[PDB]
RNA sequence: CGCGACCUCAGAUCAGACGUGGCGACCCGCUGAAUUUAAGCAUAUUAGUCAGCGGAGGAGAAGAAACUAACCAGGAUUCCCUCAGUAACGGCGAGUGAACAGGGAAGAGCCCAGCGCCGAAUCCCCGCCCCGCGGCGGGGCGCGGGACAUGUGGCGUACGGAAGACCCGCUCCCCGGCGCCGCUCGUGGGGGGCCCAAGUCCUUCUGAUCGAGGCCCAGCCCGUGGACGGUGUGAGGCCGGUAGCGGCCCCCGGCGCGCCGGGCCCGGGUCUUCCCGGAGUCGGGUUGCUUGGGAAUGCAGCCCAAAGCGGGUGGUAAACUCCAUCUAAGGCUAAAUACCGGCACGAGACCGAUAGUCAACAAGUACCGUAAGGGAAAGUUGAAAAGAACUUUGAAGAGAGAGUUCAAGAGGGCGUGAAACCGUUAAGAGGUAAACGGGUGGGGUCCGCGCAGUCCGCCCGGAGGAUUCAACCCGGCGGCGGGUCCGGCCGUGUCGGCGGCCCGGCGGAUCUUUCCCGCGCGGGGGACCGUCCCCCGACCGGCGACCGGCCGCCGCCGGGCGCAUUUCCA
RNA sequence: ACCCACCCGACCCGUCUUGAAACACGGACCAAGGAGUCUAACACGUGCGCGAGUCGGGGGCUCGCACGAAAGCCGCCGUGGCGCAAUGAAGGUGAAGGCCGGCGCGCUCGCCGGCCGAGGUGGGAUCCCGAGGCCUCUCCAGUCCGCCGAGGGCGCACCACCGGCCCGUCUCGCCCGCCGCGCCGGGGAGGUGGAGCACGAGCGCACGUGUUAGGACCCGAAAGAUGGUGAACUAUGCCUGGGC
RNA sequence: CGAAAGACUAAUCGAACCAUCUAGUAGCUGGUUCCCUCCGAAGUUUCCCUCAGGAUAGCUGGCGCUCUCGCACACGCAGUUU
RNA sequence: CCCCGGAGCCCCGCGGACGCUACGCCGCGACGAGUAGGAGGGCCGCUGCGGUGAGCCUUGAAGCCUAGGGCGCGGGCCCGGGUGGAGCCGCCGCAGGUGCAGAUCUUGGUGGUAGUAGCAAAUAUUCAAACGAGAACUUUGAAGGCCGAAGUGGAGAAGGGUU
RNA sequence: CGACUCUUAGCGGUGGAUCACUCGGCUCGUGCGUCGAUGAAGAACGCAGCUAGCUGCGAGAAUUAAUGUGAAUUGCAGGACACAUUGAUCAUCGACACUUCGAACGCACUUGCGGCCCCGGGUUCCUCCCGGGGCUACGCCUGUCUGAGCGUCGCU
């Protein structure tokens, strides 16, 4: 809000001795705005409490290792189709969820051929769901250039630009990501970690040249290894039904002794 | 999407450039599609409408198959007046009900030299575009 | 009113600072403008290096740093005189020249002269006219290169020499370091006072003869 | 008794030019407080701040050291980070408060006076010829004028310079005109103009679709075009546009080539001889302002007033003595930099008509004050005025009909039309002002049953019916579990070939310059170490990382299964 | 849940206050607006990443910015901040001893070769050894599933104490070394001051609360300063007219 | 400016009016906007040109930690008494 | 002296929920006041944003009214009917100009007072006719009055600007 | 049953809150970065067929010419153009034009008084009068002309 808003008036307050109550009012005049009231958040016109400033701390910087950790968790939950269906991607005919396609995908230059590729990979139901979910936004965002909304669809990861960005361009839902330029805001939109992703061969082979394994460095970054698990075997059902614990466990007390 | 940062793509600004457009831009905004015979004969998708073009009304309460000549093109309200697209008032006088030219198809053009060179230029641009797409 | 064990703070917000807040929302656009100006300069000087002229080997002053090697303002005139390059020809060649720099040493002089000789060796000087005059280069060494050098030309690597592990003798084992440092401190403190004592002792020795 | 030169000063509606003033967001030179804080207040602080005055530019200013430092020394200025809330200042209280160095962005250097050498070799104006003459330029012809020795031009400026001597290899820069080929990166420089894909298909609601279903593959086509806006609703395909290394037609700009008129016979090193420095200025005393600058940081006023191996500086005043570093008292210069004014634009986790600018609207308008100045309120008919023809009462405002519209239960301040308040109708009540809480009772408006609602969900018995199949076998398919781990891939922990190590890259503050290249250095080789891999064999967990056979079990399909079995209606 | 009737209770809300229904203050009624926000410095607690390291500030390289003024990366991956070392005003100095043997008079002091390698006492969660007991359908022998374990330990963190070491200052005395034998330098023992060491714990981001500087939760003065506008009213002087 | 009343100086005079600093300051009045659950005070010590206010202890809330165990087997602590 | 694909049992050491959003469910025991203040939970409420509901909607969105059905201790919420005509909501997270009963609060509107106070300074009006739908105020005629030539008369200046 | 008063509901009035729309602000970012004596900013006054305000314009006064575009403007009349013709309207605008005050320029600010040339009426320059056209601001720069000086000198 502008600094001049509310203080362009010259309103000296009527003091004590009159029926008005101590508000800065407009000096003189035969106007409707004459002895009216300004210089307060409670007044018609005037300025508000706490004028919003340009020097608010708008931007947030995160640690680089935390950003790499979150993007590795997003790439790890790009697998595991229980996390992909709980995101909301229709998956029912997808043949293998780490969907790795040829290096001829970058060679396409036609959206008809891209739609045909999505139909043969049977991921077209997500785009169909985007077409079904194209509707109007609720609220005052329509007069703020935010008119229409839709779902996010199959995020396609490309290695080189040879026409894949021109091809998966008007098909609604597909976000394109470069291999070395992966974005957290597109790999986990809205904070939810799972996302249906379509890889290429030269992307699925270059992930190992980006982040490596646990016993190898990043080999494209300077100083970055993979993080370690806090616990390795997370199948605690199998852990607790293993005989090595139940040999040492005692007998329960489950007889409900009521009053 | 649009990639040119000089194209407007703004709600209130596009409404401003629409409702405050001058007359030669209003002429281009008030363009109407051609019939299938005219599209096959000229390879022209749409044309701006003139004072005496022949018109079928496509959508509205006055929908029909009657080929009506335009009375006059009123570019202030973005509308056209056709011959038989009229309505009786309370006092018995008939007033031509305006139709927006987007709901208007052209069946016959009124050809002069300017319209012939416009259609030749548009057919040449369609030929260049088809050769570039081929 | 300060209360219950905080820092005794002194904030400098007693002036009219809100009129003089310098917000930095310009700076990514400023990085874009600097990038566009740098690429326009690199397209302007098409065979020339994009960073600029060659910068000399320069050691830091102010004994805090005292070991780092920097890039300089320019090669000095004694360096140009030993290297055999005239000071008005070196600027046309692409060698940084400043007339302000002294040269009190010998090793930095010889290092900068060797850098100038290596740069004169690796530089390809194009002729003015297509009819090639003397002191030029061959058409083979006109066609074999047409690209720039992305980055600073001949980048200065602050490298240290590799030492050999020694077979330490009893002489170096019998050297005392802290005692030598304290004796050096005492001698630096009392070098002038003992000179005053020697002067007055010589004056008394002259007065004994007189 | 004058004339002619010079010097000082006038008059011109003399010939030709410049400045005045405005804006003022950013910048420069001044001037310059008080609110406030110090819980008072007086130094301090607010604060070189508001206000006031002048001046320009697209940036301004600064700027190539009379510098920083004390080090193995760096090297114009400006701007960002850090130094650093530090050194330092302060009724040492409140509070104030830099700089060097270092990492970056950008990087560009120079000209004078003096010292001197060249015949004033220099510059301005008017007459004539040639070129285009719309930011009046170039060459020549003039005992045509003037400025200028009280000093113009060339060489030349602290990084040294000049003149000779005589070694070296030798010949391209600029000005004014004319014409021509490449559209000249945001992927055609800038500006302007016109254009470039696909459904109004069929059915169906609506007042009207832009709604819904379908269209030989989710639907028919286009998509380097599914942004947006309009169109009677939510439109990729109705239209404008959108994307594009798409097209077409003019104007302007910087580049290269060729020709004419011209200006310039412009270098580097050794040696010989000369020269080289800005005065009421530095500096000293005093006074005031300022600064972090503290025995005075900077700037001014007065007084004194220089010197030349000199002078300035080296954060404590002074004397003596070695050093270290620059050359002040003359000037120019883009880039990195700032922009709440103006023009053209784009975007928004902003506001949505008491909000957001005072101003969404005839807003700095109406209006108020003598004036400086103060300064509003005020958006919405409908898709389209189709804005109610005509009859009738009233003078008319007003009505009653009729009409338009899906709707006036939208009727020219008209989208929806709350509360406070008022009118009418219906119901209830009424002398402790009205109103409320707890417990009830009565009367109303509506809701849920009900011509009995006894609601069924399983199992079993009986009398009525009935199509098939289960029980059990045959053939096929799919699934689960698994053994001596059956055979193979896969997979981890160890051992074997140290085998990949050169038929693998990297890194090293381990050696070797027995090596090579560019000149004691850097890179590529050579060993060494660490990190990642190849082949078969054994054991432990065959590990949910996979199959092909074998066995047990389950499910599905087609038959043989005719009726004491099997399942559905009552 | 709408209205009415009865019985009992029942003074009008907010605030200043020891005390409000108050003859204390604000208040006709209704609709809209309306008051703890934002930046910086800290302090503590919490969430996350890395860990004696941490962070990339600023800048540069990639995409022509729809989504973007996003994201990714850096022999700049550390120039620099904080921490890893403190103590003095400063010149400066700067955190380890113990066991065995030998040489000087073992002189509680000086000099040489190996080991443990960061002290000790008490209280200390967890862990180890653990005699023995409890049995089975019958007596003995007896590998094993076990539970309780009297008693003893190495003892995490943390607390109290005694020691030890570093720097500043004080007292008593001696010894060692030289390129310059000096107004040189270093060491011992014992007091005492420190925000110290005693085999690290910080850095970066985010959230909550509290203290501040800023308009600082909102509304409010009597004031002060700067720059302008008015002698059409009135106060006075002058000029020119009018009247009694 | 005042034949003097601090009178008049545009309904404004013991220092006019307009605009800005300025949203000047106030230990001084008034107000401070949803529900439920749990815990829950003080007007006292000392100091301050302090007496209508702060700082500091006290009272209070939250965040925790270190230990013990009605699972056959308790060291310590009190507005208490002996 | 046998196995429970079944001893058949108040317990099944053979796999083992109907009971398990383990941030869940269940079982005992004690307690429940509260200002200033502090803490926690909100599937209480407003606005906008990133995801999500093959979400809702002209076969009717938001808003508004309600003598209807209800739920929650409560903040509030879900339906039924009517008006309305075009957008809106639930969940996971993020953000704020996020909840009013007061401030002699700011703006706008409306009541009681109240059809009340008042339309009382300078003596005074009356009859007939014309116009009109309409006459106490207009006009005309007549009568009675007032200003009384320092006027309630006739003309200027300042000022107003078409009066 | 009354009248009046209170509550509730249906409906109708005052009123414009809520909601939904928005040719508008606010903020941030980019490119340019341009006023004026050849007359700036601002102000006054006039200009439409019917025209008050806003907007636009300047006695050529709702615009002139040229170019681009290509059949209108509009609230109602009217007339042009044949849109098979530089051609209606819009935009660009590079040509033309731009009343008065205003730095404001003959002196002041009443639109009052002038001076110097030229032309046309008066007249046949012979003086009045009228109209039209061009000059007349200050300070300063180079040069020209006229000069001044008991300022410095040569001849008499
Ligand atoms: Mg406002
Ligand atoms: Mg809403
Ligand atoms: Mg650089
Ligand atoms: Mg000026
Ligand atoms: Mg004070
Ligand atoms: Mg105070
Ligand atoms: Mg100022
Ligand atoms: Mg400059
Ligand atoms: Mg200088
Ligand atoms: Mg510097
Ligand atoms: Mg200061
Ligand atoms: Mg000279
Ligand atoms: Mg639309
Ligand atoms: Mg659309
Ligand atoms: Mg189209
Ligand atoms: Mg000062
Ligand atoms: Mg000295
Ligand atoms: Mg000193
Ligand atoms: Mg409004
Ligand atoms: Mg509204
Ligand atoms: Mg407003
Ligand atoms: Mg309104
Ligand atoms: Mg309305
Ligand atoms: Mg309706
Ligand atoms: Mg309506
Ligand atoms: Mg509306
Ligand atoms: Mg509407
Ligand atoms: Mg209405
Ligand atoms: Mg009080
Ligand atoms: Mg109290
Ligand atoms: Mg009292
Ligand atoms: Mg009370
Ligand atoms: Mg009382
Ligand atoms: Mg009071
Ligand atoms: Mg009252
Ligand atoms: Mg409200
Ligand atoms: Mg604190
Ligand atoms: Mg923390
Ligand atoms: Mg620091
Ligand atoms: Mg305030
Ligand atoms: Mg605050
Ligand atoms: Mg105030
Ligand atoms: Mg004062
Ligand atoms: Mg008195
Ligand atoms: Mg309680
Ligand atoms: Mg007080
Ligand atoms: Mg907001
Ligand atoms: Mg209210
Ligand atoms: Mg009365
Ligand atoms: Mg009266
Ligand atoms: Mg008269």
């Amino acid at each position: 809000v502008s600094e001049l808003a509310g203080h362009q008036t010259s309103a000296e307050s009527w003091g004590t001795g009159r029926a008005v109550a101590r508000i800065p009012r407009v000096r003189g005049g035969g106007t409707h705005r004459s002895g009216q009231g300004a210089f307060g958040n409670m007044c018609r016109g005037g300025r508000m409490f706490a004028p919003t400033k340009t020097w608010r701390r708008w931007h947030r910087r995160v640690n680089t290792t935390q950003k790499r950790y979150a993007i590795c968790s997003a790439l790890a939950a790009s697998a595991l189709p229980a996390l992909v269906m709980s995101k909301g991607h229709r998956i029912e005919e997808v043949p293998e969820l780490p969907l790795v396609v040829e290096d001829k995908v970058e060679g396409y230059k036609k959206t008809k051929e891209a739609v045909l590729l999505l139909k043969k990979l049977k991921a077209w139901n997500d785009i169909k769901k985007v077409y079904a979910s194209q509707r109007m936004r609720a609220g005052k965002g329509k007069m703020r250039n935010r008119r229409r909304i839709q779902r996010r669809g199959p995020c396609v990861i490309y290695n080189e630009d040879n026409g894949i960005v021109k091809a998966f361009r008007n098909i609604p839902g597909i976000t394109l990501l470069n291999v070395t330029k992966l974005n957290i805001l597109k790999l986990a939109p809205g904070g939810h970690v799972g996302r249906f992703c379509i890889w290429t061969e030269s992307a699925f082979r270059k992930l190992d040249d980006l982040y490596g394994t646990w016993r190898k460095a990043a080999s494209l970054k300077s100083n970055y290894n993979l993080p370690m698990h806090k616990m390795l075997n997370t199948d605690l059902s199998r852990i607790l039904k293993s005989p090595e614990i139940q040999r040492a466990l005692r007998a329960p007390r489950k007889k409900i002794h009521r009053r | 999407m649009k990639f040119n940062p000089f194209v407007t793509s703004d709600r209130s600004k596009n409404r401003k450039r629409h409702f405050n457009a001058p007359s030669h831009i209003r002429r281009k905004i008030m363009s109407s599609p051609l019939s299938k015979e005219l599209r096959q004969k000229y390879n022209v998708r749409s044309m701006p409408i003139r004072k005496d073009d022949e018109v079928q009304v496509v959508r509205g309460h006055y929908k029909g198959q009657q080929i009506g000549k335009v009375v006059q093109v009123y570019r202030k309200k973005y509308v056209i007046y056709i011959e038989r697209v009229q309505r009786e008032k309370a006092n018995g006088t008939t007033v031509h009900v305006g139709i927006h030219p987007s709901k208007v198809v052209i069946t016959r053009l009124k050809l002069d030299k300017d319209r012939k060179k416009i259609l030749e230029r548009k057919a040449k641009s369609r030929q260049v575009g088809k050769e570039k797409g081929k | 009113a300060p209360s219950r064990n905080g820092m005794i703070l002194k904030p400098h917000f007693h002036k009219d600072w809100q009129r003089r807040v310098a917000t930095w929302f310009n700076q990514p656009a400023r990085k874009i403008r600097r990038r566009k100006a740098r690429q326009a300069r690199a397209r302007r000087i098409a065979p020339r290096p994009a960073s600029g002229p060659l910068r000399p080997i320069v050691r830091c002053p102010t004994v805090r740093y005292h070991t780092k090697v920097r890039a300089g303002r320019g090669f000095s005139l004694e360096e140009l005189r030993v290297a055999g390059i005239h000071k008005k020809v070196a600027r046309t060649i692409g060698i940084s020249v400043d007339p302000r720099r002294r040269n009190k040493s010998t090793e930095s002089l010889q290092a900068n002269v060797q850098r100038l000789k290596e740069y004169r060796s690796k530089l390809v000087l194009f002729p003015r006219k297509p009819s090639a005059p003397k002191k030029g280069d061959s058409s083979a060494e006109e066609l074999k290169l047409a690209t720039q050098l992305t980055g600073p030309v001949m980048p200065i690597r602050n490298v240290f020499k590799k030492e050999k592990a020694r077979v330490i003798t009893e002489e170096e084992k019998n050297f005392k370091a802290f005692a030598s440092l304290r004796m050096a401190r005492a001698n630096a403190r009392l070098f002038g006072i003992r000179a005053k004592r020697a002067k007055e002792a010589a004056e008394q020795d002259v007065e004994k003869k007189k």
